[PDB]
């Protein structure tokens, strides 16, 4: 309604209207809260709201009207403090102090206004920032003086200070220049002897928890960066490791702090020390035991349970002991006095890793991998933990994680969906924490994994989760055994494993233990290579698992069959004893039989896994054989669907026909993608034809546009007749970026392809171009584009102003497009960059500004190569030398790339490419203060250096770009960057410091002389 | 039974799309950057009962910040999300964190990575360990394919009513109507169907 | 719950849609397995369908005997049609559907069972 009255500064402002817009806001609902919410944010957002600050403040019944204020003053200080005049400064200074000193002898607002007391001394820190300690010195001793008026000043004092440690040295690097964070944080520690005085004594004292918890909660950010005496020189670790860990109020913060206190690194040479660093954790481990839990409690049923703050606490506890262990139990590994300490801190980490709870685990689970890859090193300790490591080895072994390649899951016992790969990397520092456990002591491992083992034999303990969780162990150490132990370890595992899926029946037990024979047998290449008849037996039953009906076992079989056939491919191709001929030949011959209830996406695996087969036979002649033998169906398949669509070419409408010739071409794809080099014979075989029936299913294409609209790109039958072009251009690629002969790349398949692909590409319309067309030709450049200059050329002009022209008018259309067209102008400009220069000004000038229209894209993709193609474009420029193409590059290109990279290096909006922002930028200005430019860059007077103009061209630029910079900030930032452009490090340096001062108002200049 | 839950995080990180895909089961394609603040409530029903979120969407973009931690104020949760394919937005989860905290001193909080459906992913697993120290929750999620979507909110909602063993449950399901057609507006019904008919259902190539 | 009185006909996996015809494109609503359901009193069959996770009804309506599965532009795998009185969301607002199966041949077998459906609720 007449909400938006309090926008009209005409009048004074009607604080109980104020009132009623907050309320709205915060209490209430639906279109008054969205209209309150846009009224308050216009009233925010006034550069004069900051005037109304100080009468809200005074006359306001609503704390969050009175923290909308604050943050007003706040954006105030921050950006515009120096552009008030003096006396405003002192009003705003003197204000902000009475109104936290007015809150906090008012013991009912210090209660139950603790939102807007710390919201106040935010904005009193932001204040010393600005004016501390150069114009305010006496802030910290009169800050020591008033801690003694009042318990609830001193309380609010510990707040202040805290959140000025953190503004000073935890979160300065981005939001200061290096010149004024180095000043804060020496004045910090000028006058730090005397906080740290405050802070004990109130330690020592003990008012109440509320006093000591924020003086704890300040100490923890002290120890980020205090010296080590103020700790190891005081009484303050028996405090800390003693009083505040039996109180349940300071117990929290008190171990954060003994973190951090671990984490330092002691001089490693003093005794003293040492024995402090060890006395603090023998007190904390003592309270812990007497008065939060014994090393026997259950703390997995704690932590489920989730009273209170015990989740939170176990979680710290689980950090100071992780922390402090890795740091320091090597002065517990000696002494045997110290070895109970050892051992029960290291039990409490053991009953730690039992909490369910996946992140606590991983925690844990680093420390372990820390400690188990010291005792597979260090001589003489492992006999320290050999209990610990056998515990640690239940544990790893009953919470394993199911791997990528266990396909079935229960909901029932079914298939998966999706991908978890928040498991992926568990699963590995789970492999590799246990495989070192492993090799600690082989004999321990396996007698845990046998018994578990019989103990399932005998449903003493069966259950999916049981069967499972050790079968994936079972095969995660694969490797850490001898081969003959393995022997005996892989037959007793898998005798076992055999007797469990005769005794459990029905069609859920069935999948689970078949899915773990598959994953064990999987994991253990070395045994199948030595047992030829158990290979045989196996490969053979995973074939009639491709006949099963689960859907999970038989997709599992195909994926264990080639797991198997990356390891095991030399024993398929030779002639085994015993044997007619090579396995590979038995494979090939019943290859319809075996496939034939596959989904097509498994039959062309089953096909890649014959060609890494084929592959290890390298007679020549004996290799050409094997795989004409195994292309014999989709060859067939392929005559005979090449003289029906010569023949009246219309059939291909079919969509049946259609499904077809993309699954015989994704079959070659499959062959071609595991047999690289030796792929030639078979896409010579069929190259000419796929070429025609490219242009053929092209045609279909356009006639289907022509006749349906654009909407027809989206119907069934056309995206059958893409998915064909896709899969011959990716059947192309892929055999060219493996290819060892050129000469026939150059000579037998670039031309018929180039001449296929360009035009149809250039000539359709928008939506019906295939951004594949553009992958392939990258790779085409990348492997023989030295070769092909006039095909270089060529593939420019038929997709270069083109495509630019679907991806120039937004950042969103066409984004496969936009990727893959900037991953070719990359490859062209390192490759062939003859390309370029010839070609004509008009298309040269549009290639510049496709490079810049890269840069401001935020898409990663898009934008990483633009900055290396300009680079990349710069330094092929510089190339050529003094030359008329170089000289006339400069002349009309240079100071656009300037400009157009620090545009980008200063809007906010592209931060992720700062790093080759400011690359590009020093390479652009070096050029000028080495002479590498022959030419004048201006059209001034005459001989002027270069130098001296880009120093003026750029002061004008930014003058006009930030006009609220003084010419001296300009000037300074000019001065120390071109003195600074051989050095990578400190340009960027200054360029950051330059990006902070442009977000206030009066910027020092001499910052810019830090380094 | 109602929360107030912030949701905070970089531009472009997800939010507004994590939200609108529990709001209504969609998946907004476009950024659309969020001004100031989205105030949508959200309802999920468990075996204790409904829980009611109040979910205040802000804003990751400086430009559009509005009120800034204004918005935080009386918060009793939060989600920061960031993007794994976007190394720097992991970089300022801790600014957002330290921002929420000042206000909102003792709330669950949980940390969520978006976009895992991308397979070029920068954040990588190992490295994100920020949650540790500061006792948030993490997980890996997609608004896109739905991972792990659910996880957030069934985890706030055992920290907020102090049950850990809450779970989801159906709603019950009334009978629904037997309306027969309005034969006045039939004619009318030829077009909206055949605009729908002849406008392309979204992302054919998915598995469903 | 409210659904022991029923009988489950058919069950499928499905995305379901809806038409912003402000906005002119589809809308997801939801993912999960869509079932027939008969009521044992009365021998009514409606669509009831919940998202995977959540749980949330996405879809509760009778399978009315007026209604005709169309296919989409885009899509051999899906079925648009138009329902006058759907209540997942409470009030009883009328949606342009569409729902996408696995494969043509769920899309099929699932045409089927919607008009034997049809059949029923016909008495
Ligand atoms: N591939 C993928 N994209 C996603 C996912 N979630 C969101 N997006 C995309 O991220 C982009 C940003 O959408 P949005 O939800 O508005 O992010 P935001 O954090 O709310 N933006 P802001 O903070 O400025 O208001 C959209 O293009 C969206 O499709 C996801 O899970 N996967
Ligand atoms: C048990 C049973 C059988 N006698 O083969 C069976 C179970 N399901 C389906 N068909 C038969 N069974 C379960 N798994 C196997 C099995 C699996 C593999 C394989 F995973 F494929 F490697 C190998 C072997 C064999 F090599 F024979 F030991 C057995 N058997
Ligand atoms: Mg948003």
């Amino acid at each position: 309604g007449s909400m938006e009255g309090i926008l009209d500064f005409s009048n004074d402002l009607d604080i109980a209207l104020l009132d009623q817009v907050v309320s709205t806001f915060y209490q209430g609902s639906g279109v008054q809260q969205k209209q309150a919410q846009e009224i308050l944010t216009k009233f925010q957002d006034n550069p004069d709201a900051w005037q109304k600050a100080d009468q809200i403040l005074q006359f306001s019944t609503n704390p969050q009207s009175k923290f909308i204020a604050l943050s007003i003053l706040d954006k105030l200080i921050t950006r515009k403090w120096k552009l008030l005049p003096n006396d405003h400064r002192i009003g705003i200074r003197n204000f902000v102090v009475g109104m936290i000193i007015s809150m906090c002898q008012d013991d009912e607002v210090f209660k139950t206004q603790k939102n807007l007391i710390n919201k106040s001394d935010l904005t009193l820190v932001q204040i010393l920032k600005q004016e501390w300690p150069q114009n305010w010195p006496e802030f910290i001793p009169e800050l020591i003086g008033s801690s003694s008026s009042s318990v609830n000043v001193c309380e609010n004092n510990m707040i202040v200070l805290k959140l000025l440690s953190e503004e000073v040295f935890d979160f300065s690097a981005e939001q200061m220049t290096q010149a004024k964070a180095l000043h804060l944080k020496n004045s910090m520690s000028k006058e730090f002897e005397q906080i740290f005085k405050l802070c004990f004594q109130v330690l020592e004292q003990g008012s109440s928890s509320s006093l000591i918890v924020a003086t704890l909660e300040s100490l923890l950010r002290y120890l980020h960066w205090i010296p080590y005496r103020y700790i190891y020189e005081t009484n303050i670790l028996e405090l800390l490791s003693t009083k505040f860990m039996t109180s349940p109020d300071t117990r929290a913060i008190t171990l954060k702090c003994l973190t951090e206190v671990s984490n330092l690194k002691i001089p490693q040479d003093n005794d003293l020390i040492k024995r402090q660093t060890v006395l603090f954790f023998q007190n904390t481990l003592q309270q812990i035991a007497t008065s939060v839990m014994p090393v026997t409690a259950d703390l997995k049923a704690t932590y489920a349970n989730a009273n209170g703050n015990d989740q939170s606490f176990l979680q710290d506890l689980a950090m100071f002991l992780t922390t402090y262990l890795a740091r320091n139990r090597a002065l517990l590994e000696s002494d045997e006095s110290l070895r109970e300490l050892l051992l029960n801190a290291h039990q409490y980490l053991i009953q730690l890793s039992k909490i369910e709870e996946r992140e606590l685990f991983k925690t844990t689970l680093d420390y372990w991998h820390n400690l188990v890859a010291d005792l597979f090193y260090e001589p003489l300790k492992k006999h320290i933990y050999e209990e610990i490591c056998s515990q640690l080895r239940l544990v790893i072994i009953e919470n394993m994680v199911r791997p990528e390649e266990v396909l079935v899951v229960e909901n029932e016992i079914v298939r998966e969906f999706v991908k978890e790969s928040d498991t992926i990397q568990l699963y590995k520092s789970e492999r590799e924490v246990l495989v070192y456990l492993t090799h600690l002591n082989v004999i321990d491992t396996e007698e845990i994994m046998i018994s578990k083992l019989a103990r399932q034999i005998d449903g003493s303990e069966w259950s999916w989760h049981n069967i499972n969780t050790l079968s994936w162990a079972i095969g995660s150490i694969s490797g850490t055994m001898s081969e003959d132990t393995e022997k005996r370890f892989v037959v007793t595992v898998i005798k076992d494993l055999l007797g469990l899926c005769e005794q459990k029946r029905g069609k859920d037990n069935k999948a689970v233990v078949a899915s773990d024979i598959m994953y064990v047998v999987g994991q253990y290449p070395r045994f199948l290579k030595a047992h030829w008849n158990f290979l045989r037996t196996v490969i053979l039953k995973l074939f009639e698992f491709m006949h099963e009906t689960h859907e999970g076992v038989q997709d599992m079989a195909c994926d264990t069959f080639i797991k198997i056939v990356q390891k095991c491919k030399y024993h398929f191709v030779i002639q085994q004893p015993r044997e007619s001929e090579p396995f590979i030949q038995t494979i090939i011959r019943d290859i319809q039989k075996t496939t034939a209830d596959l989904q097509p996406q498994q039959v062309h695996t089953f096909y890649k896994a014959c060609g890494i087969i084929i592959s290890e036979e390298r007679s020549v002649a004996e290799r050409n054989r094997l795989l004409s033998d195994l292309m014999q169906l989709p060859n067939m398949a392929w005559d005979t669907i090449v003289e029906q669509s010569t023949a009246n070419p219309t059939l291909l409408l079919d969509s049946e026909t259609v499904k077809i010739i993309a699954n015989i071409i994704k079959t070659n794809v499959a062959v071609c993608t595991s047999m690289g080099a030796d792929f030639y014979p078979q896409l010579g075989h069929i190259y000419y034809n796929m070429l025609q029936l490219y242009r053929a299913v092209s045609s279909m294409i356009s006639a289907q546009v022509a006749a349906e609209g654009l909407i027809a790109t989206k119907t069934p039958k056309v995206r059958g007749l893409r998915t064909i072009k896709k899969e011959i251009l990716k059947l192309v690629e892929t055999y060219i970026s493996k290819a060892r002969n050129l000469d026939d790349v150059v000579k037998v398949l670039v031309e018929p392809l180039l001449n296929a692909v360009l035009e149809d590409y250039m000539n359709n319309v928008p939506d019906a171009r295939d951004a594949e067309v553009l992958n392939c030709m990258t790779t085409v450049v990348e492997k023989v584009g030295h070769m092909i200059p006039q095909g270089v050329i060529l593939i420019l002009q038929s997709v270069f102003e083109c495509t630019l022209d679907m991806i120039n008018k937004d950042f969103t259309e066409y984004p496969e497009h936009r990727v893959e067209f900037y991953k070719l102008l990359k490859v062209i400009n390192e490759k062939s960059f003859a390309a370029f220069l010839e070609l004509p000004p008009a298309a040269f000038k549009l290639f510049v500004d496709a490079i810049c229209w890269a840069f401001k894209h935020n898409n990663r993709d898009v934008e990483v190569n633009g900055l290396q193609i300009a680079l990349d474009l710069v330094k092929n420029i510089e190339r050529m030398g003094n030359v008329p193409f170089a000289n006339e590059f400069h002349k009309n290109y240079f100071f656009i790339f300037v400009s157009e990279t620090f545009f980008v290096l200063t809007d906010s909006d592209h931060k992720s490419g700062f790093s080759k922002q400011a690359l590009l930028l020093m390479k652009l200005i070096s050029l000028v203060y080495d002479n590498k430019i022959s030419v004048p860059l201006y059209q001034v007077p005459q001989g002027t250096s270069n130098q001296v103009y880009l120093s003026q061209y750029l002061a004008n630029m930014l003058s006009n770009a930030f006009p609220h910079l003084t010419s001296e900030q300009i000037a300074s930032f000019l001065s120390a960057l071109t003195k600074q452009c051989k050095d990578l490090v400190v340009f960027k340096g200054t360029l950051r410091d330059f990006l902070v001062q442009i977000k206030e108002v009066g910027g020092d200049p001499t910052d810019y002389l830090f380094a | 039974v109602q929360f107030k839950l912030v949701l905070v995080g970089d531009g472009g990180t997800g939010k507004t799309t994590f939200v609108k895909r529990h709001l209504t089961g969609e998946f907004e394609k476009k950024y659309v950057a969020t001004l100031g603040v989205e105030v949508h409530p959200l309802v999920f029903h468990t075996n204790r009962g409904p829980i009611k979120f109040n979910v205040w969407d802000t804003a990751g973009q400086e430009k559009f910040g509005g009120l800034r931690d204004g918005y935080y104020i009386q918060a009793q949760c939060a989600i920061i999300m960031f993007d794994v394919t976007s190394r720097v937005t992991y970089k300022n989860v801790p600014n957002w964190h330290r921002d929420l905290v000042r206000v909102c001193e003792n709330i669950p909080i949980v940390l969520c990575g978006n976009k895992v459906d991308i397979k070029d992913r920068k954040v990588k697993a190992k490295s994100i360990v920020f949650h540790r120290k500061k006792n948030l929750q993490y997980y890996d999620i997609s608004a896109k394919s739905n991972y792990n979507f659910e996880k957030p909110f069934l985890w706030l909602a055992r920290k907020l009513i102090g049950d850990p063993n809450l779970e989801f449950v159906a709603m019950p399901a009334l009978a629904p109507p037997e309306v027969v057609m309005d034969p006045a507006l039939a004619a009318q019904y030829e077009h909206d169907l055949e605009v729908a008919q002849t406008t392309a259902l979204p992302d054919e190539d998915d598995d469903l | 719950t409210m659904e022991e009185d029923e009988e489950v006909l058919y069950k499928v996996r499905a995305k379901l849609f809806r038409f912003d015809a402000d906005a002119k494109e589809w809308k997801e609503r939801g993912t999960g397995d869509c079932k027939f359901l008969k009521n044992k009193k009365t021998n009514k069959v409606r669509i009831l369908m919940r998202r995977d996770k959540t749980l949330k009804i996405c879809a509760n309506h009778i399978i009315a005997p007026e209604y005709t599965l169309k296919p989409n532009v885009g899509s051999d795998r899906s079925w648009v049609y138009a329902c006058t009185a759907d209540i997942a969301e409470g009030e009883a607002e009328a949606f342009t559907f569409a729902i996408r199966f696995g494969s043509k041949e769920n899309a099929d077998k699932f045409k089927e069972e919607f008009e034997k459906a049809q059949e029923i609720n016909k008495k």
